[PDB]
């Protein structure tokens, strides 16, 4: 009975379906339509941070907001010191395709990976001193997209083979697994009480986990093509996602529906990397056009566009204290805002 | 070569010689006395007697197969000239001679401004183009560094040929000689830089596996530090061996000091721009038509001022009478090329670069926008 | 929600003909490049053709140059494949692909065995 | 009085970037290469875990081959990783189903993909005794083989067939149809044909990346 | 020969002929005419 | 008949999730808004910050 499979799975997509069109009573725009405009928004590169050969497709803020980690194609992962301009630490890798960095809240850690399916772990408090690695975690079958801390001994991690893991550090076993996406899981984000996280694949689809029932709570569609990036609001009641169609959306966990788009007509480029505000009012996006524009995030206007750099921007974050945005490109550097 | 200064050396060792002779006499019939005239010492002679006396060879500019003649009268005197306190004599048979007439004043003058204009524009042109490749982080590469040396060198030639015909035509003193000294360091420098990016580019092609620091600094050495040397040697054999005055007039085949290493850099310079227009052509022809002519033609005419194949033309031609037209057709064509040679390089690579373009795009752009 | 419903394939006397046709929902179909993929029995997914955002360039496989014809219609969202003179070798199960990313020249992963802008088919026999 | 503190970190930083230099001079003295194909392609022949690493040095310049091994039949995603190398070797079967015109869908993706338009492709051609006892026992599946006629630059060596020199070039034309119509020279395609067993595909690979580079560095001055 | 080292030894010596030429003309102004 | 405990896993998921409390969006827009309003002043990159307070250039 494939066929009634079928039929019974429409039939409760379109009751989901007129699930959400009865709780749209009212749009976004529509009640924010009286707020005063944001004004123009002008940021300057504050420091340029150099030493990267090659391009860098990760960074992570540190919970201090002055460390900053980055990882760079070349094999190297780099502790800069954004305040002063230095490097504090300088680590080699094992295999040069990292396509993901984290920075553990505790500051003891940093974990990489990428096109070698292993998420390793690396320990920067050491009695001795020099940075050594403490685990290598095995187990994913594609390569590893994203991976995000919760404690010094839990970790998240985001693969190529549609498949979500709950990391135990001490003993490199796999808690819990997530499924249900299929396509190649892009992207993670943590709430800010490390009790859900969000992850958005290459089938334009949103799922919404619970980190100790291990199951799938909600699922978000809306978008035309891949997600590759995604953030929390910092309430943990909404999340944006950046796609291959050029469009910012939001979505909120209680409604369970798309509030807003944010799109413009000369905008034909792919969006990499999505980040918030502390307040949460403005939307920061880095598109393949080599600029990251800065959204009005309670209306759809461009109060701003940070420009700078001459290659693929492919990394953004913001600051614990909101003082700096960091972006990150693939002409091998590393920039301030403010 | 020969100085007024000799000159009047030679007249006063003739007269010393007259006038030994003439007391031998003098202390010894009716004759005329020898006597000393400033330029020639005529002998004794006998009265009535038209004395030809052959052109002194101590006078450069003389007939050295002429004679001249003076009158001895019967009285015992040299004859005089009716109506005037002077004794006759006639010297047309030395002086016809060297009736020549002045007129390369001018094709001195006329080169002057031909090469003073050239180089004021290029010196100007490469300024403005080392400010640009030097306040853009993003052209800074190997490349623009070895650009960068090619540029100074060469407004540094400009500067001490400026320096050179203001100290020295506005002699026998120190600044004469040190601004000499400028003015051929600073030449061989621009020659040996122009073979360097020669040699950067040969080795860019035909090796294409070499470390960039250890390079940069061999290069760096070589085109400043040979023409050390060799301008070193010549200060060292002119200050003992000649010495004479200013430096600038040539003093006896040790003008090949500084000669022979630029003659070598331009022929070594012509066989790399040879071979790297070969490669050119074969890589051409290996992409797959008069397109592939078309863009031969484009890279050799703009390779063309960068390894300066201009000066493979007169440079076997060796010193020529400056009557000549050989000189005349060789002084106007390398003078403008010379000057203007730095503006071509400015020209091409650095304004009409695509690198620069871009980058000074965007930051008028972005300083457009900033207002 | 990107949707994707093919249509029309049944069950033809060889020499006959078909005119499959696909309907899209969920994106803009005019900034995008879609494509027919086949499964014979037993066999993996190829591809049949391809044709561009304005149907400008019609690219076919070798076995199918001078039968097939694609077309567009952009105001009505859909996407149609004519299949004339048809042989038992034809024989499999079509799907309508779309390419993954907008404006793009190339797409690539068309005929992965998990592919998320593909169709759920309609059978042809032969 | 934390410059003691401060100090500190400008020490450390000192050492660290007198490490950088010495990994950037080995960085760019060594040449990536992505080797790419199909199953039952002959990829693992000319090579005698997500990645597999193969090093070697040929006339003491040093290329690092790598291999993706562990990974989905996507290639969207992580292929715009080996943008920034030297060379794409991509092995084709030259000989159920048809992998020549999946192979050739490939390339044109590849070949059009926007951040792989400056990475040049280094074609090998494999299996040519295949191909050649073949057709000696291609029209079903290409209907412009017997349209075909061998072309002008025809180099067989003493002992071919008129007939399998005829299938090789066309289908060397095929992948140049693609390669010739977009680009103008900012990559490039050296297609190349193999057998089984020769040892000349390691040449082969130093030449073509010797070329490549030369382009490059042509490119920067402006003459091509 | 580089032209502009020869061209400093051209107009040096065609300054030194003129000056060598005005002695033996002033000497000769009055002696011969 | 893999595609038979796929479609079936599917559907026991759809129903999962097809039961779920939902507020008006104009309420949860409600919540967004006081949320962006309660934290405008103590936001950086919204409201600057006078330079002896940037830690970033001062």
């Amino acid at each position: 009975e494939l066929d009634q499979l079928r039929q019974e799975a429409e039939q409760l997509k379109n009751q989901i379906r007129d699930a959400r069109k009865a709780c749209a009573d009212a749009t976004l725009s529509q009640i924010t339509n009286n707020i005063d405009p944001v004004g123009r928004i002008q940021m300057r590169t504050r420091r340029t941070l150099r030493g990267h050969l090659a391009k860098i497709y990760a960074m992570h803020w540190g919970t201090d907001s002055r460390l900053l980690v980055s990882a760079s194609q070349d094999g190297k992962l780099i502790i800069w010191d954004s305040y002063t301009t230095n490097k504090v630490h300088a680590i080699p890798l094992r295999s040069s395709w990292v396509m993901t960095c984290a920075y553990a809240p505790s500051g003891n850690y940093v974990a990489c990976g990428g096109l070698d399916n292993i998420c390793s772990i690396y320990n920067l408090k050491t009695r001795e001193g020099n940075v050594r690695v403490s685990r290598e975690l095995a187990g994913h079958t594609g390569y590893l997209s994203c991976c995000r801390f919760l404690d010094d001994n839990q970790i998240v991690t985001s693969s190529g083979d549609t498949t979500c893991a709950l990391w135990d550090i001490e003993t490199g076993q796999q808690t819990t697994t997530f499924t249900g996406h299929t396509g190649d899981v892009m992207s993670l984000s943590l709430a800010p009480d490390t009790r859900l996280f969000v992850s958005g694949a290459c089938d334009a689809s949103a799922k919404l986990w619970d980190v100790r029932e291990g199951m799938c709570r909600q699922t978000f569609t809306g978008h035309e093509s891949d997600i590759n990036a995604i953030c929390f609001f910092p309430n943990g009641n909404a999340f944006a996602t950046g796609s291959d169609d050029a469009t910012c959306r939001l979505f909120d966990l209680r409604a369970d529906q798309e509030l807003m788009t944010y799109s413009h007509d000369n905008i034909i480029c792919g969006i990499t990397s999505v980040s918030f505000s502390k307040s949460g009012r403005l939307l920061l996006a880095g598109y393949d056009d080599f600029n990251c524009n800065v959204w009005d995030a309670l209306k759809a206007d461009r109060a701003g566009v940070l420009a700078g750099h001459d290659n693929r921007v492919s990394c953004l974050g913001v600051t614990d204290d909101g003082m700096a945005v960091a972006t990150g490109s693939w002409d091998s550097f590393l920039k301030i805002w403010n | 070569v020969m100085t007024k200064e000799e000159q009047i050396f030679l007249l006063h060792r003739a007269q010393a010689q007259c006038e030994k002779r003439l007391k031998e006499v003098l202390q010894r019939g009716r004759p005329c006395l020898p006597e000393w005239d400033h330029i020639l010492c005529w002998p004794l002679g006998a009265p009535g007697e038209v004395v030809a006396v052959p052109c002194p060879d101590y006078i450069y500019d003389f007939n050295h197969k002429g004679h001249a003649y003076r009158r001895c009268d019967r009285n015992g005197s040299w004859e005089l000239v009716p109506g005037h306190n002077r004794t006759w004599a006639n010297y047309s048979e030395c002086v016809k001679f060297l009736t020549n007439e002045t007129r390369e004043r001018e094709v001195f003058d006329r080169l002057a401004m031909i090469y003073t204009v050239g180089y004021s524009v290029s010196l100007a042109s490469l300024t403005v183009a080392v400010l640009i490749l030097a306040y853009f982080r993003r052209l800074h590469c190997t490349r623009n560094y070895i650009h960068m040396h090619l540029f100074l060198s060469f407004m540094l030639r400009a500067v001490s040929i400026f320096v050179k015909d203001a100290v020295l035509y506005s002699a026998g003193y120190a600044g004469c000689r040190v601004a000499v000294t400028f003015f051929l360091y600073f030449l061989a420098t621009n020659y040996y830089w122009i073979l360097v990016e020669g040699l950067y580019l040969h080795s860019l092609i035909f090796m294409a596996f070499f470390s960039e620091k250890k390079y940069l600094w061999g290069f760096t050495v070589f085109g400043w530090g040979l023409p050390a040397v060799f301008v070193a040697v010549w200060v060292s054999v002119r200050a003992t061996l000649a010495n004479t005055g200013c430096w600038d007039l040539s003093s006896g085949n040790k003008k090949w000091i500084i000669q022979v290493p630029i003659l070598a850099s331009i022929v070594l310079n012509f066989i790399l721009f040879i071979n790297i227009v070969r490669v050119l052509a074969t890589k051409l022809r290996e992409t797959n038509t008069r397109q592939q002519y078309r863009k031969l033609l484009k890279s050799t005419l703009v390779l063309m001022p960068l390894f300066g194949v201009h000066y493979i033309v007169f440079m076997a031609t060796p010193y020529t009478e400056v009557s000549g037209t050989l000189w005349q057709v060789q002084m106007h064509y390398e003078m403008l090329f010379n000057s203007f040679q730095g503006f071509f390089v400015a020209i091409i690579y650095c304004f009409c670069n695509g690198e620069v373009q871009a980058e000074i795009k965007k930051s008028w752009s972005r300083w457009t926008l900033a207002l | 929600q990107v949707q994707l419903q093919e249509s029309g394939g049944g069950l033809v006397q060889p020499g006959g003909s078909l005119r499959l046709s696909c309907a899209a929902s969920g994106f803009t179909f005019s900034n995008y490049k879609m494509n027919w993929v086949r499964q014979a029995p037993g066999k993996g997914l190829e591809w049949v053709s391809d044709i561009s955002q304005s149907g400008a360039s019609i690219s076919y496989t070798g076995s199918v140059k001078g039968r097939f014809t694609i077309s567009r219609d952009n105001a009505k969202n859909t996407l149609y494949l004519q299949m004339n003179s048809l042989k038992p070798e034809d024989t499999a199960v079509y799907y309508c692909a779309r390419c993954p990313a907008p404006f793009t020249r190339d797409c690539f992963d068309v005929t992965s065995t998990t592919y998320a802008y593909r169709g759920q088919g309609t059978q042809v026999t032969v | 009085d934390q410059r003691n503190e401060e100090k500190a970190q400008r020490e450390a930083n000192k050492k660290i970037e007198k490490q950088l230099q010495k990994d950037k001079q080995v960085y760019r003295a060594t040449h990536r290469l992505l080797l790419l194909g199909a199953g039952e392609s002959g990829k693992s022949t000319i090579v005698k875990s997500g990645i597999f690493e193969t090093k070697f040095q040929v006339d003491k310049v040093n290329f690092h081959m790598f291999d993706v091994g562990a990974q989905r039949d996507e290639r969207r995603k992580w292929i715009q990783c080996f943008n920034d190398v030297t060379a794409i070797i991509f092995v084709v079967a030259s000989s159920q189903t048809n992998r020549l015109q999946a192979a050739l869908k490939l390339f044109d993706s590849i070949w059009n993909n926007k951040w792989l338009r400056d990475t040049s492709v280094i074609l090998f051609l494999n299996k040519q005794d295949l191909l050649a006892e073949k057709v000696l026992a291609i029209e079903d599946y290409f209907p412009e083989f017997a349209r075909y006629t061998t072309p002008e630059d025809a180099t067989p060596e003493p002992g071919e067939d008129p007939r399998v020199t005829r299938a090789k070039y066309f289908i060397r034309d095929e992948f140049l149809r693609i390669s010739t119509a977009s680009g103008d020279g900012r990559h490039y395609c050296y297609p190349h044909f193999t057998c089984a067993v020769d040892t000349e595909n390691i040449r082969r690979v130093f030449n073509d990346c010797r070329d490549i580079i030369q382009r490059m560095h042509l490119r920067q001055y402006e003459l091509l | 020969a580089v032209s502009e080292h020869q061209l400093l030894h051209d107009k040096g010596k065609s300054i030194q002929d003129l000056r060598r030429r005005e002695l033996l003309e002033k000497l000769l102004a009055k002696l011969h005419t | 008949t893999a595609s038979i405990a796929q479609a079936r896993k599917l559907v026991e998921q759809l129903k999962m999730e097809a039961n779920i409390d939902r507020i008006k969006v104009s309420k949860a827009a409600a919540d967004l808004m006081a949320y962006c309003e309660a934290h405008a002043k103590e936001d950086p990159l919204l409201t600057p910050v006078p330079a002896s307070e940037n830690p970033f250039r001062e």
